[PDB]
């Protein structure tokens, strides 16, 4: 809070903190990509994709 | 360099050439595989086995003559080689196997031996073939549910069903007069040849005409034969070509020539004069590629054929060659047309103008069964020459610019891309 109750103090620093966040999210988002690349997507049926892939 | 012929009552058809050594002789009929069905495909190439039987080979031999046969799309043919003294021995051959023993070659003994053997010929050709059996399978898919689309050889099962019956059915079909032509090559006269031809009469199936049919179309379209235990892989690409007797004929050939062919091992082939091989030769893209412009009667096909063992890259390879041919359209240069010319002219010289007079029969026979007569080499270059940069740009504009393609390939084609990627590069983005 930056005090006794939500106030100034509290509504700056949220403002400042809801800036922040979304650039970390993107950062994770990219993590999360990485992730997908090395074993590409499942599909439905969920078996191996292998066989038969279009780019 | 004479090309004469004349019409008796059968159109005779002869190219003399003084020194020659040996003289050709033989019937080429205007029907071939594009005129067979799916169920009975294969007849042509059977006739041309039985006729090159052990028993009817070896008659030929005792009195010194040679046989030889070519099963095309278009055509069919019949060659007897012979000295130019025996050039009426090969006559009578000729007329004692297509009228005498056209029921003793048919024998359920020589059938049966012959149809064992073809069948070992189509599977082993099948089994290891795979540059031709592409190309093959080309035109299979190129011209789907159309006579162009038969394979000459026939398939397994269309020949393993047919009878000396199918036999017989086509050759009463076909094997017509006015369904054929007499050629003669290597160094006699046409007034020597006719003379022993109109001497002996008797028309035999006179007057009728063979069965008609639907013309041929091309489709875009693709077939996949994925094998990922050949060590290679094998495709070949092509648009709608030119058939013969086509204002661009020429200008199809010389485009093709543009291009040509290569063979990343021969050293000399690394230093032709062709932009592509700078962009295929930094990671090796290829073993070796061909370009060509194949003519039929009805149509034709122009594209290239190519075999690569860098299974992770023919993206690259499909992408650069035709990056390539778009340039035809847009920016293709004079020193290309030129170089194009020269080599077009050394490469259709060969083919005329070889030391066998077999091959000057067939080349012969198929032209003057299409359009009545045979353009003269000499004729040809005056074409050729002709031939300028706004002639292969309306052409390409017409023929390969942002146009439908077909595709054909066997061995490690994983890295092949699917079709619709292949058909978005026959153009380029612009504003
Ligand atoms: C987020 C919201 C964005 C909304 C905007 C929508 C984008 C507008 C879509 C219009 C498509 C225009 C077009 O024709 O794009 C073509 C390019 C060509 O891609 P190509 O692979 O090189 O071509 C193959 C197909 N051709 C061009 C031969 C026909 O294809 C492309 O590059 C299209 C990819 C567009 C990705 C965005
Ligand atoms: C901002 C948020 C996110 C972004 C931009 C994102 C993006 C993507 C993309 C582009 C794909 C591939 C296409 C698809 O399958 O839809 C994917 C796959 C996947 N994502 Fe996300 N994702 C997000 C959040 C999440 C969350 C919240 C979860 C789970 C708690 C998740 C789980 C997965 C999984 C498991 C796959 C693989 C799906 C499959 O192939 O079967 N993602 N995501």
């Amino acid at each position: 809070w930056g005090g006794f109750s939500v106030s100034n103090p509290t509504i700056q620093r949220f403002f400042a903190l809801h800036y922040l966040v979304p650039f970390i999210i993107a950062a994770m988002v990219i993590m999360h990509l990485m992730a997908l690349h090395i074993h590409g997507s499942s599909n439905p049926l969920g078996i191996t994709g292998n066989l038969d892939r279009i780019p | 360099a004479e090309v004469t012929q004349l019409s008796n009552g059968i159109v005779v058809a002869t190219e003399h050439n003084p020194s020659a050594h040996t003289a050709s002789v033989g019937v080429v009929f205007g029907s071939g595989a594009a005129n067979e069905n799916p169920y009975n495909n294969g007849v042509s190439n059977l006739w041309k086995n039985i006729f090159l039987s052990k028993e009817n080979s070896a008659v030929a031999a005792k009195e010194g003559l040679a046989l030889s046969s070519n099963i095309s799309r278009d055509f069919q043919s019949y060659i007897v080689s012979s000295l130019p003294g025996s050039t009426d021995k090969s006559l009578d051959f000729l007329n004692q196997s297509f009228i005498q023993q056209k029921a003793n070659l048919l024998s359920s003994s020589n059938f049966e031996a012959t149809k064992k053997s073809v069948l070992k010929q189509v599977q082993d050709f099948e089994d290891n073939d795979h540059p031709n059996r592409v190309l093959e399978h080309l035109h299979s898919t190129a011209f789907q549910n159309t006579p162009l689309s038969l394979p000459t050889r026939g398939t397994l099962e269309s020949l393993e069903n047919l009878v000396v019956a199918d036999l017989e059915s086509f050759a009463n079909n076909h094997f017509l007069n006015s369904n054929a032509v007499v050629v003669g090559t290597g160094n006699i006269k046409h007034e020597d040849l006719v003379n022993s031809i109109e001497s002996k009469n008797l028309s035999l199936q006179t007057g009728t005409k063979p069965v008609l049919k639907k013309k041929a179309a091309f489709l875009g379209s693709e077939v996949r034969l994925r094998d990922d235990t050949l060590p290679k892989a094998w495709i070949s690409l092509a648009v709608e070509g030119e058939p013969v007797n086509s204002p661009n004929y020429f200008v199809a050939k010389l485009a093709a020539q543009i291009f040509g062919s290569y063979n990343a091992f021969e050293p000399a082939s690394r230093l032709q004069g062709i932009k592509l091989l700078d962009n295929i030769q930094e990671y090796q893209l290829c073993d070796n590629f061909n370009h060509f412009s194949l003519s039929y009667k009805d149509s034709g096909l122009w594209g290239f054929s190519t075999a690569t063992r860098n299974v992770t890259m023919i993206d690259d390879l499909i992408h650069f060659t035709l990056k390539q041919w778009n340039r035809l359209t847009i920016s293709v240069t004079d020193t290309e047309v030129e170089r194009a010319k020269s080599l077009l002219k050394l490469q259709l010289g060969q083919l005329y103008e070889s030391g066998n007079p077999v091959n000057d029969a067939n080349l012969l026979g198929a032209e003057v069964l299409i359009k009545g007569s045979k353009l003269s080499l000499g004729e040809a270059f005056k074409k050729i020459d002709a031939i300028t940069v706004k002639d292969v740009k309306a052409w390409a504009g017409k023929r390969l610019w942002d146009q439908d393609i077909a595709i054909a390939g066997t061995g490690q084609i994983e890295g092949l891309l699917d079709y619709m990627r292949i058909r978005s590069d026959m153009s380029m983005m612009r504003w």
